[PDB]
């Protein structure tokens, strides 16, 4: 009483002020309310307790009984914590669109999802005419681009090109959206990057019984096991039309399937503050999957 | 097709996470 409060969004600052009761979901629409969003159920609160981890907020609990940490304002992310299985389909309002946008854009350009060159370069392409408008000679001279992060720094490093060979590569696929309104360009960038195999996928440290470390992803469709190394390939899938129940104790999860008659899939996760966030993502990937195949 | 898993039943999903 009262208490100082700051959420950003990706492309927004936005100063509030709670109360010792203010839940999580009472922020949360707030936020919603300012920002005049209306596609909720992808999103949520991130803070960073005071032990340094980031988490996601509980929206059914006190904001204050949630170890956040005390700092003056209290620092809130509004992200994407759901992604939909087609951009087109569910993204429906440009801000829910711009959003997106720009947190996937994010993820790119700090190398957390993977991206092969040339696809860089086009997607750059598109970052570039929703922030440009229209390839224009007279404004647009050499070195146009040169305070703009457009690529993954993986992708600077592997290549001879220089930065500026780069920024003529990115140019000349600019020149040639003419027409592209920012709405469509964000969307077509979009649509590229949700073809990404790492796209909207959580990651997490696994294990079998044999010990071996793999990767457990997380995602719209389903569950998927990564070997080690290779982030990119699944080797077995778990959709969720399969699934019946998931569950986890100290530090086993347990995966019952539809069939009755199939037996239970088991692996191994070490930590519990991560383990709570596996099960939570995949209630809310698999909720999100039903309400999709029964409106 | 996309970059999905390959095809398989519940068994053979636990023999191949089993010894990878």
């Amino acid at each position: 009483k009262p208490i100082n409060v700051r959420v950003t969004t990706m492309d927004a600052e936005l100063e509030f002020a709670i109360q010792p009761n203010t839940t999580g979901k009472q922020l949360f629409d707030q936020v919603v309310k300012t920002v005049g969003l209306r596609e909720v159920w992808f999103f949520g609160l991130q803070y960073v307790d005071s032990k340094g981890y980031s988490t996601w907020l509980k929206l059914n609990k006190k904001v204050t009984q949630q170890d956040v940490k005390k700092e003056n304002p209290l620092q809130f992310k509004f992200r994407a914590k759901f992604f939909p299985e087609d951009v087109s389909e569910e993204l429906i309002q440009e801000i829910t669109q711009r959003l997106f946008f720009l947190q996937v854009k994010e993820a790119i350009l700090n190398d957390e999802i993977y991206c092969p060159p040339e696809t860089a370069v086009l997607l750059a392409s598109y970052a570039v005419q929703a922030k440009y408008g229209d390839y224009n000679k007279e404004i647009h001279k050499p070195g146009y681009l040169a305070n703009d992060r457009l690529l993954p720094q993986r992708v600077l490093e592997q290549h001879k090109l220089t930065k500026e060979q780069w920024e003529e590569r990115i140019q000349n696929w600019h020149e040639e959206h003419r027409g592209m309104l920012r709405e469509d360009s964000m969307m077509e960038y979009l649509k590229i990057a949700q073809d990404l195999e790492m796209y909207g996928v959580n990651y997490f440290e696994i294990k079998n019984k044999k010990g071996t470390e793999l990767w457990l992803g997380v995602d719209a469709l389903g569950l998927n096991i990564y070997e080690h190394d290779d982030k990119l390939t699944p080797k077995i899938g778990f959709p969720w039309s399969e699934i019946r129940n998931i569950s986890f104790n100290d530090k086993k999860f347990v995966i019952k399937p539809i069939d009755k008659k199939a037996p239970d899939f088991v692996f191994y996760a070490p930590r519990l503050r991560i383990n709570k966030r596996i099960l939570a993502l995949c209630m809310g990937n698999h909720e999100l999957y039903m309400r999709r195949r029964k409106p | 097709s996309s970059k999905r898993a390959p095809q398989m039943d519940w068994s053979k999903k636990n023999e191949l996470f089993s010894n990878l």
